[PDB]
Protein backbone atom coordinates (compact mmCIF):
# COMPACT_ATOMS: atom_id res chain seq x y z
CA UNK A 1 0.00 0.00 0.00
CA UNK A 2 1.30 3.52 -0.79
CA UNK A 3 -0.15 6.40 0.91
CA UNK A 4 0.82 10.10 2.45
CA UNK A 5 2.61 10.78 6.10
CA UNK A 6 0.45 11.64 9.11
CA UNK A 7 2.39 14.27 10.44
CA UNK A 8 -0.20 13.72 13.28
CA UNK A 9 -3.76 14.08 14.82
CA UNK A 10 -4.98 18.05 14.18
CA UNK A 11 -6.12 19.14 17.50
CA UNK A 12 -7.44 22.84 18.57
CA UNK A 13 -6.69 24.58 22.23
CA UNK A 14 -9.20 27.28 22.91
CA UNK A 15 -7.24 29.92 23.87
CA UNK A 16 -10.21 32.18 25.62
CA UNK A 17 -7.93 35.16 26.95
CA UNK A 18 -8.78 34.65 30.53
CA UNK A 19 -8.83 31.32 30.83
CA UNK A 20 -6.76 28.79 32.23
CA UNK A 21 -6.77 24.89 32.31
CA UNK A 22 -5.18 23.05 35.62
CA UNK A 23 -4.05 19.97 36.33
CA UNK A 24 -6.37 17.83 38.90
CA UNK A 25 -4.64 14.78 38.87
CA UNK A 26 -1.40 13.16 38.07
CA UNK A 27 0.81 9.89 36.79
CA UNK A 28 3.84 8.28 37.16
CA UNK A 29 5.58 6.39 34.06
CA UNK A 30 9.03 5.23 33.33
CA UNK A 31 10.36 5.28 29.93
CA UNK A 32 13.30 3.60 28.47
CA UNK A 33 16.24 5.29 26.79
CA UNK A 34 19.31 3.12 25.05
CA UNK A 35 22.22 4.36 24.26
CA UNK A 36 25.71 2.39 22.95
CA UNK A 37 28.94 2.39 24.89
CA UNK A 38 31.90 0.74 22.68
CA UNK A 39 32.19 -1.50 20.05
CA UNK A 40 34.28 -4.55 19.91
CA UNK A 41 37.93 -3.88 20.50
CA UNK A 42 39.02 -5.52 16.36
CA UNK A 43 43.34 -5.81 16.12
CA UNK A 44 44.52 -6.81 12.67
CA UNK A 45 48.21 -7.99 12.28
CA UNK A 46 50.36 -7.42 9.80
CA UNK A 47 51.33 -10.78 9.27
CA UNK A 48 48.78 -13.48 8.52
CA UNK A 49 46.46 -11.49 6.64
CA UNK B 1 71.05 -18.87 9.01
CA UNK B 2 68.09 -16.84 7.80
CA UNK B 3 67.33 -14.28 10.25
CA UNK B 4 64.97 -11.11 10.33
CA UNK B 5 66.61 -8.58 12.15
CA UNK B 6 66.24 -4.88 12.94
CA UNK B 7 69.35 -2.56 12.36
CA UNK B 8 70.09 1.08 13.87
CA UNK B 9 72.44 3.73 12.28
CA UNK B 10 73.96 6.60 13.69
CA UNK B 11 74.89 10.15 11.56
CA UNK B 12 78.28 8.44 10.93
CA UNK B 13 76.63 5.74 9.14
CA UNK B 14 77.95 3.41 11.95
CA UNK B 15 75.64 0.88 13.54
CA UNK B 16 74.51 1.86 16.75
CA UNK B 17 72.99 -1.74 18.32
CA UNK B 18 70.98 -4.69 16.69
CA UNK B 19 67.98 -6.44 17.31
CA UNK B 20 67.82 -9.93 16.31
CA UNK B 21 63.61 -10.51 16.49
CA UNK B 22 64.24 -14.32 16.66
CA UNK B 23 65.34 -15.03 20.11
CA UNK B 24 63.48 -12.64 22.52
CA UNK B 25 59.70 -11.52 23.23
CA UNK B 26 60.97 -8.25 23.89
CA UNK B 27 63.14 -8.32 20.30
CA UNK B 28 59.84 -9.17 18.34
CA UNK B 29 58.21 -6.44 20.26
CA UNK B 30 60.80 -3.78 19.20
CA UNK B 31 60.89 -5.44 15.31
CA UNK B 32 56.68 -5.05 15.40
CA UNK B 33 56.54 -1.75 16.60
CA UNK B 34 59.53 -0.42 14.48
CA UNK B 35 61.23 1.38 17.57
CA UNK B 36 63.92 0.31 20.07
CA UNK B 37 62.74 2.52 22.82
CA UNK B 38 59.21 1.02 23.66
CA UNK B 39 56.34 2.47 25.74
CA UNK B 40 54.57 0.47 28.75
CA UNK B 41 51.95 -0.85 27.90
CA UNK B 42 50.45 -4.07 25.86
CA UNK B 43 51.04 -4.70 22.13
CA UNK B 44 50.48 -7.14 19.55
CA UNK B 45 53.27 -8.66 17.74
CA UNK B 46 54.18 -10.17 14.41
CA UNK B 47 55.78 -13.58 13.44
CA UNK B 48 59.24 -13.20 13.54
CA UNK B 49 59.74 -15.82 15.63
C1 LIG C 1 -5.70 9.76 39.56
O1 LIG C 1 -5.28 8.79 38.60
C2 LIG C 1 -4.90 7.53 39.17
C3 LIG C 1 -4.40 6.67 38.02
O2 LIG C 1 -4.00 7.47 36.92
C4 LIG C 1 -6.07 6.90 39.92
O3 LIG C 1 -5.61 5.75 40.61
C5 LIG C 1 -6.43 4.60 40.32
O4 LIG C 1 -7.68 4.65 41.03
C6 LIG C 1 -8.56 3.53 40.77
C7 LIG C 1 -9.84 3.81 41.53
O5 LIG C 1 -9.65 3.69 42.93
C8 LIG C 1 -7.88 2.23 41.20
O6 LIG C 1 -8.73 1.14 40.89
C9 LIG C 1 -6.54 2.07 40.50
O7 LIG C 1 -5.86 0.93 41.00
C10 LIG C 1 -5.67 3.32 40.70
N1 LIG C 1 -4.38 3.19 40.02
C11 LIG C 1 -4.16 3.09 38.70
C12 LIG C 1 -2.73 2.96 38.29
O8 LIG C 1 -5.07 3.09 37.86
C13 LIG C 1 -6.64 7.89 40.94
O9 LIG C 1 -7.84 7.37 41.51
C14 LIG C 1 -6.94 9.24 40.29
N2 LIG C 1 -7.39 10.20 41.29
C15 LIG C 1 -8.35 11.10 41.05
C16 LIG C 1 -8.69 12.01 42.19
O10 LIG C 1 -8.92 11.18 39.97
C1 LIG D 1 80.96 10.80 14.31
O1 LIG D 1 82.38 11.02 14.25
C2 LIG D 1 82.82 12.23 14.89
C3 LIG D 1 84.31 12.33 14.66
O2 LIG D 1 84.61 13.20 13.57
C4 LIG D 1 82.44 12.20 16.37
O3 LIG D 1 82.81 13.43 16.97
C5 LIG D 1 80.95 11.97 16.53
O4 LIG D 1 80.61 11.84 17.90
C6 LIG D 1 80.51 10.72 15.77
N1 LIG D 1 79.07 10.53 15.87
C7 LIG D 1 78.51 9.46 16.43
C8 LIG D 1 77.01 9.44 16.46
O5 LIG D 1 79.18 8.54 16.90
Amino acid sequence: IAYAMSIGAESSIAYSNNSIAIPTNFSIQVTTEVLPVSVSKTSVDCTMY
Amino acid sequence: KLTTIMLSFDVNGTIDKAVDCSSDPLSELKCTLKSFNVSKGIYPTSNFR
